[PDB]
């Protein structure tokens, strides 16, 4: 059928060498194939679960996923593509967001980068509606750039964030861009106003007591004989 | 969000496919469930204000405890019965809902998805909603097909909590 | 993500040359107060969920809205994503003390939490209440001694009051 | 698997880099640690039987319808009592393991990965293991810094059940 | 991945009580001796490209075919790619003899290694000569003492060794 | 930014947890560390100048054909002698924040990240560094605990120009 | 991503009849010139290192402060960067005499490197003098004839002076 | 946009290389290309208006039903025979732009990714485009270098089409 | 590997189309450069001998102290320029493969990807290679089409190189 919009590439901190070097912003990398005991098992599945859904509770995690990949049948990878098919990723993600925002947070999770621009994001919102978001994350873990970066067996991550010798890089994208926008937090009509200012209570206003005042020498009283 | 309707469009959503007879078939059977269900949530709503008492009185005469020991999370104050109060009514509430909506969908976005923190970190034990939802689906007498949906209804309510 | 000891470092090397004798007194009481730094952190996590439940509790005796119906805080997960949220926002101002730079503040977790919270429509400044409590509450019970040897950690009561006082006038 | 030489080696195979400089002091910082901490298991060894006999103690007078209501999960008989040693002498002895390993990754994973489902499905009420843990950490006695080390210990025990 | 320290914990688990006491004489003398463990570690990977270099060189002067034109090691990207595996082989000793097991070395790099030298092609033996030639320069840096205390290490000297010879033998 | 104080902060954060027992560990044995290392960079700087002169004298006399043959690079004329001064001031300059710092994450940063293009594109032979690297832990004359670090230290420098 | 014979398809189809005949003459002069284009870009390329130190020297002898600390281009890899940025523009610069069309300069790299020169903190009227001089340097090596018969070569060093000129520009 | 400079530069950008010796070799092979190409293009230019009263009399002459049958699709009427034109303009001007282009690029991007669906839902059997490219690949009386390239170029076209 | 020929099956794999007509015009361009370049080839395998053994005496005369100083390196002994005649003698024949196959692919294969290391490990200037390259570059007397692409040819193993 009809393939993609071409959209020219801009310029970003990833498509750029970078001569990089172990830090600790360097995210610390999750990969099937060494983590063999038990319990590494569950810091990975921890990481995955950090950047797919951004903590999620014990409601949002499936057990098949889990239990598969500490057996090693599922790759990390697919062990991905599960939890963006994944029913909790679906209602907390694609439902409350529009094609657009779904695209632009899904390629921030999935590829590690922000999308190059608007354009980008319009292009890719053609396959979601038209072919399922089942396609749209297939054709998404297709591409080489996911496959150069992360591979079978890497969890992603932020990408070249922040640079040497900087106190920021870059924002994290957890914190970025979250599930809501204003466009549906309007629709479920949250700021309703604190009102906790200026609620004028109707009693006397209080006078401070003029020069010679019987009760200046009242708080005096009290403690004399 | 769970009603047959939604999971339908959903279905034809994520497969991109246009509505089908498949996805029909489940609004004519929604009518099986409809025709008694809002009948059901009509009594539910009149049964309501002596349902949250005798939960109550049942929580309250299964764990002694609560209404004896001094603490912020017990009962032992005028407070702590009001927020007890509270949590029976919204869980009532909850179940009305997912009975009107038809799928579990209502009952799993506003309960379910964050009891087990709740259930850790504020020390509230999920059998005391236990006993609570055991005697609401033993005092509300609902009569015939409604009352069977119930029971699927609130047995899903125990076994989120459980 | 800046230790105090980089921070002297990178200002030096701004600078340009060797770090100087002034810079070297103040790194060595540094070092010998460094004890106070980092244990004053892990005691403040000591009862951080108690912490955390206290000022949530009292934060909502304060607003009766948030636990009304309509208010942000009212569902079940919104409710947990608001205790999450404080809790990493103590988890942070921990690690910031342990640093001892608030850069690990600023850097990792206030800076878009503004914006966040304005576009989620979350209130800010009954983010900012809970912060103050949550302050207050940390430094005594660091400041408290039961079982520590007494010693002289005001700087700690009062770093860790600053760092506070940064999250939550940058929550805004 | 959380003990400080593991994370430094996991950190270096992270980053693809040998152990640096830096690598090297956390080693003879376990110094600062293990040379109270071997004492300190040690003599946790021996006050153990003592530990649990008065842990039991504390949570039978803390919560007296754990003695008195009959259940499966309650300690009427004397079945659920020996269930009561056994988890207490479990939990006394992964405080032992986590204090000899340097670090909570013992701790953390031989208890903490799925105690929330535990606690739900067979009505455990995890305030008991608190009762059971205050009491440990009040009645264990520890000298200098081996105590403060465990009570960093205890109450990130604490913290996980709570 | 297993420090000895949860060597003895899994194993007391997988028994089910409590650590003995003649496994804490064993394991307060690790603590004893863990200072010169872990430093050992650096000291290797002080020298370690160096060591690296000579052990490649005098592997190409043993066998001249590794850099006659057919050989494995000929092109440049393959020569390359050997002095990189090389390296790992050495840190990944540095790492097991940092973490007092050899579990860190069987776990992580040499059991498929076996397998993956096959199917390449590459031959064992010729990397068996190397990390053997390279352990006897490992425990020399160590081995030698200059301007240093003298010590024991007659124990350690052992151990790594013993872990350059699992590795040697489990290449093949 | 490798110091043992942000790789824990970096730890807990990307395991999510709060920090445990090792955090402490890892502070009281940047103790073994820092107090004999603040001393040591005192009299590094005090050590600087005749160390910056010596490592030029010991560079020129290794290999006449800088002094020798005219080019950009070499250092001729007077122009390329300040260059070397500069290089080798910076090279311990940065010693010295490596030092203070306590791990390789200054030096890491500020000189091994693009040494590679900038020998290759340059034509600095980083044999000259090595001898440069050579003098100064040659020279610096520290006792004890500080010559340690720096073998330990400069050795990691002469590993990532080889 | 444009050639300029793709340039004339697109612009007849947004006209959407046929090349016309003045277009054929343009493109077959364009054709009768392209021998030039093509390896113009080559001979560009083939002095592409050179040019770029030699720029870089030049840059830095005239701004003292990017070698000098607290300088944009001071710290090593920062530096490296820098000289990876100024073979990327060249580069790009000359994929675009090759394409004969700016069009892949102005849709592959300029574009948001404004903006990021601009968040980064980098200086960008220092990159400007840079890609000036390197074009100066660039035609010479382009226009100078060396082993090449004399030939007419306007359209070539004005081509490539229109592009490093548009670099620069839209640097800024 | 497929021609072969823009392939030359897509290689070269994914590969991350300067353009190598490959690269200039390809453009004077475009000249054993466009020596003739362009004037094949000039020549057809001059001979379209003929070849497209030519290719819709072919397809006319070999389907007379859809000069016959009434339809929206069949050229029954004036404006369905002005469709006709227009479609066939269109399809030897692509052909016109692909070799001037030198590779199917503009005829694969301005035709052949839309013609599965449009014939589909539009009901216009390929097979008419078929008649009609075949009569203009028999009635063009390219020769030589044109000739050749052009039937590569025109089976291109019906194989996108069959 | 790069040739001409094995990039348009990449391409052409990679769209999952067809070979197109560039492809075609790509190996007919191949003509261009082939009709000299086997040619070239041979009067380089004539030229092969005199021409290491001028590299030989050009990169001595440049760098004195490669045969004074002694060293693994350096040639100071016999084996030391027999490596450097095997060294120069592998340029020079990766260079005549790369003239026969048409593009960088055997010597960017064979040569490039690992010689960054290799020249920082083993200590091999690559500014001596620079000289037996631009003397190899001088000397060949190639007449025409093959020296001009001996051209690119060369400064693209300089520029690999530097
Ligand atoms: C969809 C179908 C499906 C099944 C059935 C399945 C089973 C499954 N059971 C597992 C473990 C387990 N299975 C058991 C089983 C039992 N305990 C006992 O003592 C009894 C013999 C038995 C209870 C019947 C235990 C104890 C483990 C944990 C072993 C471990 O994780 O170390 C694991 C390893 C992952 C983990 O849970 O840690 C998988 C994948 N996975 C699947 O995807
Ligand atoms: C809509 C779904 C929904 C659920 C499930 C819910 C649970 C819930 N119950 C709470 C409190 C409570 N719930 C109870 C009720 C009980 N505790 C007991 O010990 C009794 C046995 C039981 C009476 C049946 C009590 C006593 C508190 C008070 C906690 C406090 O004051 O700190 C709180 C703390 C909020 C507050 O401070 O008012 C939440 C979030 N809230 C919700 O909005
Ligand atoms: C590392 C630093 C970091 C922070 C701080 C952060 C905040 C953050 N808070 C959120 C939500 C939230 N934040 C709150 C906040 C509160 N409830 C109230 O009523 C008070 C006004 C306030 C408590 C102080 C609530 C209720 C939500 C849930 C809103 C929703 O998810 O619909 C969300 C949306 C995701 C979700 O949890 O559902 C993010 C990303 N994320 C980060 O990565
Ligand atoms: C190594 C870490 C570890 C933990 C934490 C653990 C908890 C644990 N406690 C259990 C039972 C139990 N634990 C208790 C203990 C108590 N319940 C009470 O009501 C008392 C207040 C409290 C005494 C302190 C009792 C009574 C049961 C019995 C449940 C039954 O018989 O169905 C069971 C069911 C296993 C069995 O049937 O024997 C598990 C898995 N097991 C472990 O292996
Ligand atoms: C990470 C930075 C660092 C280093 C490098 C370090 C090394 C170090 N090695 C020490 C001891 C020692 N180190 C050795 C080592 C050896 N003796 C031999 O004859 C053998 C050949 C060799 C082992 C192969 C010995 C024998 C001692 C004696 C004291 C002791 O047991 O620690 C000590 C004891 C305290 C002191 O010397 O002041 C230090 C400091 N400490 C540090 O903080
Ligand atoms: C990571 C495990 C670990 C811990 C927990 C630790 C704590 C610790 N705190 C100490 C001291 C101390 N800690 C405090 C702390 C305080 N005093 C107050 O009155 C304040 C309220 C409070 C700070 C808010 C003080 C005052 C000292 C005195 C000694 C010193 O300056 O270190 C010391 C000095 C050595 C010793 O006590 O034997 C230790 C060991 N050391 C460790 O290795
Ligand atoms: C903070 C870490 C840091 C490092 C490592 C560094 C290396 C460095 N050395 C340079 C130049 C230089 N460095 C040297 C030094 C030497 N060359 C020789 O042949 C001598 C043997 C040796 C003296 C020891 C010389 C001569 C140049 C001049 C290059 C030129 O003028 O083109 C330049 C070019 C910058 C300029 O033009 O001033 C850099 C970036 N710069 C840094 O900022
Ligand atoms: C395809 C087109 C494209 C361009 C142009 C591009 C530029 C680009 N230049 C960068 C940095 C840089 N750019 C410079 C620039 C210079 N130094 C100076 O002093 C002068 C003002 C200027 C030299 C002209 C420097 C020093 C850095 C490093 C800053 C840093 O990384 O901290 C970075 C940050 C990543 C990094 O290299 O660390 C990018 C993405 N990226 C692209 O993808
Ligand atoms: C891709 C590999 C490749 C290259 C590099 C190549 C170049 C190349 N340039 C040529 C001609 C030429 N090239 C030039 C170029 C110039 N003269 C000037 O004075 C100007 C300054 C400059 C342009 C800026 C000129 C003037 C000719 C004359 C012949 C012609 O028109 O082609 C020719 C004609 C045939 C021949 O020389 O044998 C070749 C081969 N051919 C190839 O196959
Ligand atoms: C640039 C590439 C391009 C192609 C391939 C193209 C095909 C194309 N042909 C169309 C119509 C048509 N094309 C034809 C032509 C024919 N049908 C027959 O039955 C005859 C055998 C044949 C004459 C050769 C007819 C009759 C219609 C009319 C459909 C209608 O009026 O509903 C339409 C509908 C647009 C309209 O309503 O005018 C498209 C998109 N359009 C393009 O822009
Ligand atoms: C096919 C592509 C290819 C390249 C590029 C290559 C480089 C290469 N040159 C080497 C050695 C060498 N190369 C040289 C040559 C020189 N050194 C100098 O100082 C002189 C200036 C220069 C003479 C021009 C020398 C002296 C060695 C010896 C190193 C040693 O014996 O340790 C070695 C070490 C292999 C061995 O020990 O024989 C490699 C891999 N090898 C290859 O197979």
């Amino acid at each position: 059928t009809i393939p993609l919009l071409q959209y020219a590439p801009s310029s970003q901190n990833t498509r750029v060498a970078g001569y990089t070097v172990g830090g600790d912003e360097q995210p610390f990398v999750f990969t099937t194939d060494n983590v063999i005991s038990d319990s590494d098992f569950d810091v990975l599945i921890n990481a995955a679960y950090r950047q797919i859904f951004f903590h999620a509770f014990k409601c949002d995690r499936q057990q098949l996923l889990e239990s598969q990949l500490r057996n090693g049948q599922i790759t990390v990878r697919d062990f991905i593509r599960g939890l963006l098919l994944s029913e909790t990723f679906i209602d907390s993600f694609y439902n409350k967001n529009s094609n657009y925002r779904f695209v632009e947070q899904c390629i921030q999770r999935v590829l590690g980068r922000d999308p190059f621009s608007e354009q980008e994001k319009i292009a890719w919102s053609i396959v979601i509606c038209t072919k399922g978001l089942a396609a749209f994350v297939d054709q998404l873990l297709n591409t080489d750039e996911y496959m150069e970066n992360f591979g079978y067996d890497t969890v992603p991550y932020q990408r070249r964030r922040s640079l040497a010798s900087r106190e920021q890089g870059e924002i994290p994208f957890n914190i970025k861009s979250p599930r809501y926008d204003a466009y549906y937090r309007s629709q479920l009509g949250f700021p309703q106003v604190v009102w906790q200012n200026a609620v004028r209570r109707f009693r006397t206003p209080d006078r401070v007591p003029q020069a010679g005042d019987p009760a200046l020498f009242l708080n005096m009283a009290r403690s004399a004989q | 969000m769970k009603t047959p309707l939604t999971e339908a469009v959903a279905l034809a959503d994520s497969q991109g496919r246009f509505l089908s007879n498949t996805e029909l078939q489940y609004l004519y059977g929604r009518l099986r469930q409809g025709a008694f269900a809002l009948e059901a949530a009509q009594t539910l709503t009149a049964k309501a204000d002596t349902l949250v008492n005798g939960a109550a009185q049942a929580v309250y005469s299964k764990f002694p405890y609560t209404t004896s020991t001094p603490g912020n999370n017990f009962a032992a104050d005028q407070r702590g019965k009001d927020k007890c109060a509270r949590d029976i009514g919204y869980y009532l509430r909850m179940v009305t809902y997912c009975l009107v909506a038809g799928g579990t969908g209502p009952m799993d976005e506003y309960l379910i998805a964050g009891v087990d923190e709740i259930n850790r970190t504020f020390d509230l034990s999920p059998s005391w909603y236990v006993e609570a939802l055991k005697h609401i689906k033993a005092n509300h007498g609902l009569t015939g097909d409604a009352a069977t949906e119930t029971n699927n209804y609130i047995d899903y309510a125990i076994n989120a909590l459980s | 993500m800046f230790d105090i000891f980089t921070r002297v470092v990178s200002q030096a090397d701004a600078r340009g040359e060797f770090i100087s004798s002034d810079k070297l007194e103040a790194l060595k009481k540094v070092v010998a107060e460094g004890t106070k730094r980092s244990d004053a952190v892990s005691r403040m996590t000591n009862n951080a969920s108690s912490i955390v439940t206290n000022a949530a509790r009292q934060l909502f005796a304060d607003q009766p809205q948030l636990i009304a119906p309509g208010g942000n805080a009212y569902t079940n997960r919104r409710m947990a994503a608001c205790l999450r949220d404080m809790e990493i926002i103590l988890r942070y101002v921990t690690y910031a003390t342990f640093t001892g730079d608030a850069s690990v503040l600023n850097d990792r977790c206030l800076n878009g939490l503004r914006e966040t919270y304005v576009a989620l429509g979350v209130p800010g400044a009954s983010v900012a209440a809970g912060v103050r409590a949550m302050g207050k509450a940390a430094v005594a019970i660091v400041m408290d001694p039961a079982g520590v040897t007494s010693g002289d950690c005001s700087s700690l009561q009062q770093e860790i009051e600053l760092y506070f006082e940064t999250a939550a006038k940058a929550v805004e």
